[PDB]
């Protein structure tokens, strides 16, 4: 396939704070139930 | 502006709305069955009645009124009416396989026979039989009913559908009655389950094969059929068709077999 | 006009786009529940402290895997946007039905969630057998909310295969016949007359179990002179059709990644690709009962049922041989698309052969309700599946979204989920060939290393997902529009551009006779 | 100077194909003869061997003496 | 010579080994030298120079088949990307370890499992070949 | 009764751009909110029991 | 036994329905119901494509039977080849509905 | 004229090779991990009854 | 029992399960060598730049692999079959024994002379003796006479269970109403263990099955102990 | 008189794996002997093999509902 | 009519890659996110 | 089979009318002449509580839990027995 | 089909038709590298005379290249090739890919 260059480039910099975000999202929330399951375990 | 002859379809909420009547349906019945209250199942079965209502209006008034049923068009809707009959016959035919799973090898809880000990069937040459001949009747009215439509006979149509309704109104009225006369109940064992479930669910059909004919009653009184083209009438003889056919095997094996 | 545009559609790819959005948010339902499983199993003693809290987890990590995550990507998401391009149609044959069965989905999985929050869950397993799923073992209404999620999710795909069955038999060009057709619509037909008939049995069976919780039927309660085995049969007869769903859409997808990028014009061997995916499909309703081999079954049955499972081996070695032989000779383009695809040619023949292990039913003895058979399906099916629809969404996703991904991020997260997968699943044949059953929460001591190792794969799996997440971002957020493809010419769902206008083919294509 | 002399053009990729396919099933005897003497044969001379001479009271013996039955001390 | 979005319908140019004309030529509109070039083709080929040549294969073609062909480093970014994330995976287990799991069962402790395998190899498990099959009942020893 | 069908075809061909759901005029309008009202309505009246039966009542 | 009052569709049939038909009776297809038959497909008598715009899709079934059929855009003007068997096909732009 | 690959590529297949094995060496080494691994030819039956 | 880093199968106890090892081993060489096999072709496609793209004429091929397959099968399913008839085949049991599974226990009916019957439970972790294995251990063994044909009947009082011990190559459903056959034979005293083998609910993973297997004079003794 | 039982022996009425048909056949067998012979006044020592057989095949909460439900009056089977 | 193009034929905006990066997130985070605050859930009502 | 009759020449509205009025609904009349004769309520058997019926494994969503839903009091006798 | 004498001549006639058009040469050329062999000299000698008919220099060079290409890893075949054309490379003063410096990546 070919295509234009990036109407809007993502440099490494932007690319190292989306990857991170993303991460977070799903690392975080999780971490925190799994952090706390035994104050749930005998709550 | 398009030289295909298919039908693009104006964007339409009844899809959204059927699919919450559904959540309310069953939503209600989980209600119903468990937290002791009727009101999401009677909101769903309103919300689902008014869709069903909206949706074939407008495919009437598509069709009828603004002429998009080409021949391509109509012939996509038989092969859908064809394989929507398909899957309700293997519905019916995981209840089938239920029955004879169960009445052919009947357990030691039973008296290890069948009948079970305990269970008076009907008589099939009672009510039973005369249910067969109303339905297979109404099979020979609903050809009359077609054939008329074919040959352009307003009056004759008009009458061998009517015909057709009152059978299938009997039908119903029989199988009510005999429900309520029935000295075994759904809670029988696996006879009463059986018995009830399939043949429940084949009364629900007749009373919708019968509302899609008293549709297809009312579009011909106002004209909608031409001679050559009603599909909506050729679906319901189908399906009704599809009804009788099912009674005759339950009849078979539930009522005269199984007794 | 959002609202007009996206909960009224009557558009074939919009409607396509949205079973993808709603497959891809119930993949990481999925997948947040195949990590809880894992790591309850990680390592030896309780996580949880509450197994049947761990026996809904499974439960409903395989009905959203199975019924939200595969079939919507695969049939409502590829099958919506590809198949009127493909053979040229203007839209489906019912544009509006359509809407509803994707609606019906949101719905569905609502009445799963459900199932979850209200009273202990339904830790039945996803085939909710009774007595287990009845009402004394499980009363209270989780199991009928699991029934009604299965009741609104068999009519979405019921009605959506009358309606690609029609769109497929009434919609092409009238010069072209069945056999002028590419091989991911005759996957996708297939697929569908596999679920108009064997989901309507599904609805019978589990229709049953409702009643018997609710209206005191006895189908499946011996005390009434029902029995439990007429569940297992019902629920089987469309099981089994329902694992060859799973992937039928997936080997049509593969047979078109593997011929683009060997720069081929054409499968090998087509007719035989018809011919192999139908055999297929009808061999897949005779087979069920190898799911019931202990269930206390005649030997002559047992002898017919084996017999009868192997045969499909044939015709599912000349798909592979035939992907092998497209291959031959190709100049091969090795995008992160192929690997996808050479991936899922060899982990799918290697969980299809111990699928005919399992189907020695004098080895099934010990070898059912352990690891070797959660190995198989995690191998055929959950690799399988997974990772055609990777290879198609990578394929697609510039037709479908008018911009590239970064192909070296692309093959970086195939190379992740390779590991990851293999880690996970490889193991567990031990675990079941030494004994250990399925469905446990914990395990004899024995059997620590291998469920550590499978522990610690399944995470690696998980930084793949969050991967794949960020390059969907990644491309979206850069916007690197499409300008030529290659193979137009025998490749007819690219030559309206990317994104395909909202209508397309409003003129039909000219096919002549001759 | 010196004339190259003509090669071998047409199939090659056929030909290529032959010689691995050939090779592949070589090997693949190989294999079935390594494993039915590593693994297949290797079992049923461990189990033939163990039971040839085996006696079964004085293996429960040992075990009722080292403490392991409920029925049996 | 740029290539637009409307233009989709139109043959376009392609390198490719396995279609080695393709369907248009890399450069459409001509300077007025290349313009007289391809004047000059019109004549003996013998009369053009190697540069010319050169020039009126790069109006034709936009790479060499030796660069098209070319092998990359990419692989080099790809697996070592792998084995970094790999790598953050087993921080994430090594957090899980630490925060989310407690003890395992006492079966575990060294004087257990001692006592255990005792046990094992006086019930003889796996005699045959898997487990008391390594073990030298006369030198009550593993065997070597 | 007469055959009133070719008042109909001019009703629902009327070149005013309304969808077929509404095309037949005011109470098209009116029948569609009941639906949706109904429906929308219905809806949050199940997420608010579901939050109900999702607690012990003891 | 007998008698009327059922309207025909020659009476009662409207928008694109009775646009097939009426087009039927005048052995005409605007709506691209029917196959079109090849010609020799030479240059002198190349497949005549009709299209309501500048460009249409043609699939080229090159011989019969096979089961790849060849896609391309046929543009306005000068007659196109299929890229696999050669055989020529030429757009004929316009018009429908009068 | 050099990509992301010619210029970066060594550099991060050395130290994510690096990277990977010391981490995943620390993890299964040294954190108290207990894989269970077989007693044949490292455990001293010791009695029990 | 299985043991730490097992690869296969349980050493056999019954000379049936030693028919499953060598059905096994030969069905896995297969497996094997057809993976290996389609691996390598992968392999051997993608390491060319030869090509030939042109349409491929597909049959003469198709029956090379339609007929081979169908010919590894029919070398599967003999000996396959063969080990399925041979189970089956008529044995004359010298004891029957009856086992019905529980929420989440087993029970134990031995009622061809006395009625003997009890039931038999997991030993929780912590009561565990030393040496002895975690969720494998019952109060209650399943004592059985060695060198001998039993009939095992199962069954259930309440939800699906099944019963099995991989070394003897047994797994028989417990399902309520139904009697299910399956026999025994063990070649060697000792003590084999199995695990519950169908979701029965919350404790699905801690009710197992051990099985005490002694000469026949000790097994006469013990049956008249637990009257 | 014909003894030495050791446990009920193959019977080619019942060959397969559900065995429910053997117990409950070996079941009704005894207690129609036992009703036969009662009745008649004759002796039970003759229906002693249903017996052992049906004791030997048949769950014991199976026998038990089945003698509480003959005491009650709703044992489906004749007898 | 209905926009067409790259980055209109979706029901959410890639007008900003930010704001996306945050819709991205919420979306499948809390697809994600769910069964844990299940399970957390039904431990807590014992 | 050919039933035992014979027309053919045409099977039209005409032929499917004869057939409605001159066989379907004259057996429809016979066989509700039939019914309408073996009517007349049978005397009710004898109560008797056996397990495998009148199954209660959860009370019934409608009245007071243990009447079936088109329950009669003349020939449907609850768990214990016939009403009052 | 035919022998290797029958299948070499059709392509020979084919490229030596006198009016050849470009499209014509293009779907030879295309066509024919689908094909498991490396173009005899003699199809390739009519070829790089249907470029010169047609005034096509850098399509004449593009043939040698995909003639080194189709013969892959087997070496020896390219030069034994542009050996037996060099009579007609000297006639049609054609500069190999090699002489051009298009061999350099
Ligand atoms: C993940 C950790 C794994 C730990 C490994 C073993 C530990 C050794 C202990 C120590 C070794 C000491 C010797 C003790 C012998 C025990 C004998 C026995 O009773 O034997 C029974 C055993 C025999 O098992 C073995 O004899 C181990 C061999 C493993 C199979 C070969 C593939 C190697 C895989 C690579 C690693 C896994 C992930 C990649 C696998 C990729 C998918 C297969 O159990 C099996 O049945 C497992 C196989 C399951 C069947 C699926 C087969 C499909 C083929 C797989 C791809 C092969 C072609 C590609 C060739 C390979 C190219 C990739
Ligand atoms: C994608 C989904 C999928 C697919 C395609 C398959 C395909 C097959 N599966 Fe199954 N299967 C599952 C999903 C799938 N399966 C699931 C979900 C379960 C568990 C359900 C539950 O309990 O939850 C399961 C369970 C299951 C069982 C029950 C095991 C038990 O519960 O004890 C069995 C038994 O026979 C079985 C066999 C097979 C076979 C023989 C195939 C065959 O179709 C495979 C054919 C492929 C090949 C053989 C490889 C390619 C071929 C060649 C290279 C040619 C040459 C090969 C030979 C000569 C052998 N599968
Ligand atoms: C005259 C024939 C007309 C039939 C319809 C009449 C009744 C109510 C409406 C619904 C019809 C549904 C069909 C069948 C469902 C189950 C049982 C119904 C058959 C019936 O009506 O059986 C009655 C029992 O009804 C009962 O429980 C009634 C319980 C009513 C609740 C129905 C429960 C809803 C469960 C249905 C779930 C449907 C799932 C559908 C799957 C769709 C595919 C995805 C029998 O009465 P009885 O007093 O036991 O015995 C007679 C003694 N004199
Ligand atoms: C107490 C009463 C409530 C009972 C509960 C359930 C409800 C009852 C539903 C009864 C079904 C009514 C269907 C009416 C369809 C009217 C629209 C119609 O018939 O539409 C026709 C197209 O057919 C078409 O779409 C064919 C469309 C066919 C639809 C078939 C539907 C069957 C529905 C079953 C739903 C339940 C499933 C079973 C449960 C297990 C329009 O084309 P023509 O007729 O050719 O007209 C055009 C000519 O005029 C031109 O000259
Ligand atoms: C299977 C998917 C899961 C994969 C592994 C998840 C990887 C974990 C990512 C980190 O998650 C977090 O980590 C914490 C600690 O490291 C938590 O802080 C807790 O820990 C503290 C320090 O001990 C306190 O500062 C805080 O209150 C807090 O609740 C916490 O809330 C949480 O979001
Ligand atoms: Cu009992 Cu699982
Ligand atoms: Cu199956
Ligand atoms: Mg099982
Ligand atoms: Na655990
Ligand atoms: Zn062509």
């Amino acid at each position: 396939i070919t295509a234009k260059p990036a109407k809007t480039p993502t440099s490494p910099k932007e690319q190292a704070i989306g990857l991170s975000v993303t991460f977070l999202s799903f690392l975080l929330p999780a971490g925190w139930v799994l952090y706390h399951l035994d104050n749930y375990k005998k709550s | 502006h398009q030289t295909h002859a298919y039908h693009m379809v104006n964007p339409s909420p009844w899809p959204l709305t059927g699919a919450l009547s559904a959540l309310l349906m069953t939503s209600g019945l989980t209600m119903w069955f468990h937290f002791n209250s009727m009101t999401l199942l009677m909101i769903g079965l309103t919300t689902n009645m008014l869709t069903m209502y909206q949706w074939w209006r407008d495919v009437i008034r598509e069709s009828t009124f603004q002429g998009h049923h080409t021949p391509a068009v109509q012939k996509g809707l038989r092969y859908g009416m064809i394989l929507f009959i398909i899957s309700e016959v293997l519905f019916f035919t995981g209840f089938f396989w239920a029955f004879y799973h169960s009445s052919l090898a009947p357990t030691p809880e039973l008296g290890g026979c069948w009948p079970p000990t305990g269970i008076h069937p009907l008589n099939p040459l009672e009510v039973p039989l005369l249910n067969t001949s109303v339905l297979l009747a109404s099979g020979v009215s609903i050809t009359w009913a077609h054939h008329s439509l074919m040959e352009g006979d307003r009056k004759h149509m008009l009458q061998a559908l009517f015909i057709t309704i009152t059978l299938g109104v009997y039908f119903t009225l029989l199988q009510a009655s005999e429900y309520y006369e029935a000295p075994f109940t759904i809670s029988d064992g696996v006879y009463g389950s059986t018995f009830f479930v399939a043949t429940g669910f084949h009364g629900l059909h007749v009373i919708i094969g019968s509302t899609f004919l008293i549709v297809c009653f009312f579009r011909q009184l106002k004209f909608h059929f031409t001679s050559n083209h009603h599909f909506g009438f050729e679906a319901a003889a189908w399906y009704w068709h599809f009804v009788d056919v099912v009674w005759l095997f339950l009849y078979v094996s539930i009522y005269w077999w199984g007794s | 006009m959002f609202i007009n545009r996206w909960l009224f559609s009557t558009n074939h790819k919009d409607i396509g786009t949205l079973y993808l959005l709603f497959g891809a948010w119930a993949g990481m339902v999925g997948t947040a529940l195949s990590l809880l499983i894992r790591a309850e199993l990680g390592q030896p003693g309780t996580l949880l402290g509450d197994d049947q809290i761990y026996n809904v987890v499974v439960t409903a990590h395989a009905f959203v895997m199975i019924f939200f995550m595969v079939m919507p990507i695969m049939i409502g998401g590829f099958g919506n946007w590809l198949v009127p391009l493909m053979i040229g149609a203007p839209d489906m044959a019912f544009p509006r039905m359509n809407n509803m069965s994707f609606w019906l989905l949101p719905p569905s999985f609502l009445l799963l969630l459900a199932s979850s929050m209200v009273e202990a869950g339904a830790g039945t397993g996803w085939t909710v057998y009774p007595p287990l799923a009845g009402n004394l073992a499980h009363a209270g209404a989780s199991v009928d909310l699991t029934i009604f999620s299965l009741h609104l999710a068999g009519v979405s795909s019921i009605l959506g295969a009358i309606n690609f069955i029609t769109t497929i038999i009434n919609m092409k060009p009238p010069a072209m016949s069945q056999y002028q057709t590419p091989l991911f619509v005759w996957s996708v037909m297939i697929t569908a007359v596999l679920l108009l008939l064997s989901l309507p049995v599904l609805a019978a069976g589990i229709t049953m179990l409702l009643t018997d919780r609710n209206l005191n039927t006895t189908f499946f309660d011996p005390a009434g002179g029902g029995d439990p085995i007429l569940y297992q049969h019902l629920f089987w007869f469309f099981g089994h059709p329902e694992v060859y769903i799973l992937i039928l859409p997936g080997f049509g997808m593969i047979s078109h990644i593997v011929t683009y990028y060997s720069g081929k014009k054409e499968p090998f061997g087509y007719m035989g690709m018809v011919w192999a995916m139908m055999s297929i499909g009808f061999l897949g309703f005779i087979v069920w009962a190898h799911h019931m081999f202990t269930v206390g079954m005649d030997v002559d049955t047992r002898a017919y049922f084996t017999s009868a499972t192997m045969i499909i081996a044939i015709p599912t070695g000349v798909k592979v041989f035939s992907w092998l032989a497209t291959l031959h000779g190709g100049n091969i383009k090795w995008s992160p698309a192929m690997m996808w695809a050479l991936g899922f040619i060899f982990l799918f023949t290697v969980g299809g052969l111990t699928g005919i292990v399992l189907a020695n039913s004098s080895l099934d003895i010990v070898l059912h309700d352990t690891y070797y058979v959660v190995a198989h399906f995690h191998y055929v099916l959950s690799m399988g599946a997974v990772f055609a629809i990777m290879g198609g969404f990578v394929h697609w996703f510039p037709l479908f979204s008018g911009y590239t991904l970064n192909d070296t991020w692309a093959k970086i997260h195939f190379a992740i989920m390779f590991v990851g997968v293999n880690m996970t699943f490889f193991p567990q044949h031990f675990l079941g060939l030494s004994g250990m059953p399925r469905r446990y929460s914990d395990y004899p001591d024995a059997y620590t290393m291998w469920n550590t190792i499978s522990s610690m794969g399944s995470f690696i799996s998980l930084t793949a997902v969050m991967l794949m997440v960020f390059i969907i971002w990644e491309a979206f957020a850069s916007k690197r529009e499409v300008l030529t493809v290659d193979l137009t010419t025998t490749n007819l769902e690219w030559l309206n551009g990317c994104p395909p206008p909202y209508h397309t083919f409003e003129e039909p294509t000219y096919v002549n006779l001759k | 100077s010196t004339a190259l002399a003509k090669p071998q053009m047409r199939g090659l990729l056929a030909r290529r194909l032959r010689f691995h396919i050939v090779g592949a099933f070589m090997v693949s005897l190989g294999f079935a003869t390594f494993y039915k003497f590593a693994v297949a044969e290797k079992r049923k001379k461990a189990y033939a061997d163990f039971y040839r001479n085996y006696d079964s009271m004085k293996d429960f013996e040992e075990m009722r003496k080292a403490g392991i039955f409920q029925s049996a001390k | 010579s740029v290539v637009k979005s409307e233009d989709y319908a139109l043959p376009s140019y392609v390198d490719r080994r396995d279609y080695p004309l393709p369907d248009v030529a890399h450069v459409k509109n001509l300077s007025a030298s290349q313009k007289a070039l391809k004047e000059k083709e019109k004549a003996s080929w013998s009369s053009l120079s190697i540069d010319e040549k050169v020039e009126l294969y790069r109006l034709k073609f936009k790479e060499s088949f030796a660069e098209m062909n070319r092998s990359t480093n990419e692989w080099k970014t790809v697996v070592g990307a792998a084995m970094f994330f790999i790598g953050f995976t087993a921080l994430l287990l090594i957090w899980e370890k630490h925060y989310v799991y407690g003890p395992i069962p006492h079966t575990f402790e060294e004087e257990w499992v001692a006592k255990q395998t005792k046990r094992m190899l006086d019930m003889k498990v796996a005699p045959i070949q898997g487990f008391s099959a390594k073990w030298d009942y006369d030198k009550n020893e593993w065997k070597k | 009764f007469e055959n009133r069908v070719a008042e109909k075809q001019k009703l629902f061909q009327e070149d005013n751009g309304l969808p077929v759901h509404l095309k037949g005029g005011a109470t098209d309008n009116i029948l569609y909110r009941v639906t949706m009202t109904l429906c929308l309505g219905g809806t949050l009246y199940s997420l608010y029991c579901l939050g109900w039966a999702s607690f012990p009542h003891k | 036994a007998s008698g009327g009052g059922v309207p025909t569709d020659e009476e009662q049939a409207t928008g694109l329905e009775r646009e097939v038909m009426l087009a039927a009776r005048k052995g005409q297809d605007p709506y691209n119901i029917l196959a079109p038959k090849a010609t020799s497909g030479t240059k002198e008598d190349p497949n005549l494509v009709p299209s309501i715009t500048n460009k249409r899709i043609v699939g080229c079934i090159c011989e019969e039977d096979n089961s790849t059929v060849i896609w391309f855009w046929l543009h306005k003007g000068e007659a196109q080849r299929c890229p696999s068997c050669g055989t020529h096909y030429k757009l004929v732009p316009h018009q429908l509905a009068h | 004229a050099p990509d992301f690959h010619d210029k970066y590529g060594n550099a991060v297949l050395a130290s994510g090779a690096t990277f990977c094995v010391a981490v995943w060496v620390y993890m299964a080494t040294q954190i108290g991990i207990e894989w269970n691994p077989s007693p044949v030819g490292r455990v001293t039956p010791k009695e029990w009854r | 029992m299985a043991y730490p880093m097992q690869l296969g199968f349980q050493d056999a106890t019954s000379p049936i399960m030693e028919e499953l090892l060598h059905f096994h081993d030969h069905t896995l060489m297969i497996v094997f060598l057809i993976s290996s096999l389609v691996l390598y072709i992968i392999s051997l496609m993608l390491t060319t730049k030869l090509t030939h793209t042109s349409t491929m004429d597909a049959q003469e091929v198709e029956t090379i692999w339609t007929i081979l397959p169908a010919i590894i099968l029919i070398l599967i399913a003999l000996p396959s079959l063969r080990i399925l008839y041979m189970m089956d085949e008529i044995n004359n049991p010298s004891l029957t024994v009856k086992t019905m599974g529980h929420q989440w226990y087993w029970s134990y009916e031995y009622t061809d002379y006395e009625d003997l019957s009890f039931d038999s439970y997991m030993i929780p972790t912590s009561e565990l003796k030393p040496g002895e294995l975690r969720l494998l251990e019952v109060d209650n063994r399943v004592v059985l006479p060695m060198e001998m044909t039993i009939r095992m009947l199962v069954s259930s009082e309440d939800v699906l269970h099944s019963w099995a011990v991989p070394s003897l190559g047994l797994k028989t459903d417990a399902i309520p109403g139904r009697l299910n056959q399956t026999t025994l034979m063990s070649s060697r005293p000792g003590l084999y263990y199995g695990q519950c083998s169908e979701i029965c609910g919350s404790n699905h993973s801690f009710m197992p099955i051990v099985l005490e297997l002694v000469p026949l004079k000790y097994f006469e003794k013990w049956s008249a102990s637990m009257l | 008189k014909i003894k030495n039982y050791q446990t009920a022996p193959f019977d080619s009425r019942f060959p397969n794996q559900n065995q429910t048909r053997n117990c409950w056949q070996n079941y009704l067998d005894f207690h129609r002997c036992e009703k036969a012979m009662t009745a008649k006044g004759g002796d039970v020592s003759v229906c002693e093999w249903y017996r052992r057989v049906y004791k030997s095949l048949c769950p014991i909460s199976w026998v038990s509902t089945w003698d509480d439900r003959r005491a009650e009056g709703t044992f489906p089977g004749k007898i | 009519h209905y926009e067409e193009g790259p980055g209109k034929n979706i029901p959410f905006s890639v007008e900003n890659k930010w704001r996306l990066l945050a819709m991205m997130t919420l979306f499948f985070g809390s697809g994600f996110a769910a069964p844990f605050f299940i399970v957390r859930h039904q431990l807590l009502k014992k | 089979a050919s039933a035992a009759k014979g027309d053919h020449g045409g099977t039209g509205a005409r032929t499917w009318r004869f057939l409605t009025f001159g066989l379907a609904l004259p057996s429809v009349a016979l066989c509700t002449l039939n019914s309408w004769l073996h009517s007349g309520h049978r005397e009710r058997p004898a109560f008797i509580p056996y397990h495998h019926l009148r199954i209660r494994t959860k009370p019934f969503s409608w009245g007071d839990g243990n009447h079936t839903f088109f329950h009669n009091p003349r020939v449907n006798p609850l768990p214990t027995g016939y009403e009052k | 089909h035919e022998t290797d004498e029958e299948f070499d001549a059709r392509w020979v006639t084919y490229f030596n038709k006198p009016d050849i058009d470009a499209w014509e040469l293009r779907k030879g050329m295309n066509t024919l590298v689908g094909y498991d062999l490396v173009p005899e000299p003699k199809i390739i000698d009519a070829a790089l005379r249907a470029c010169r008919r047609l005034n096509d220099f850098a399509s004449a060079v593009r043939i040698l290249e995909v003639v080194k290409d189709k013969a892959g890893p087997h070496k020896e075949i390219y030069p034994y090739v542009i050996q037996e054309l060099r009579p007609t490379l000297n006639e049609l003063g054609i500069s190999t890919p090699e002489e051009l410096g298009l061999d350099k990546v």
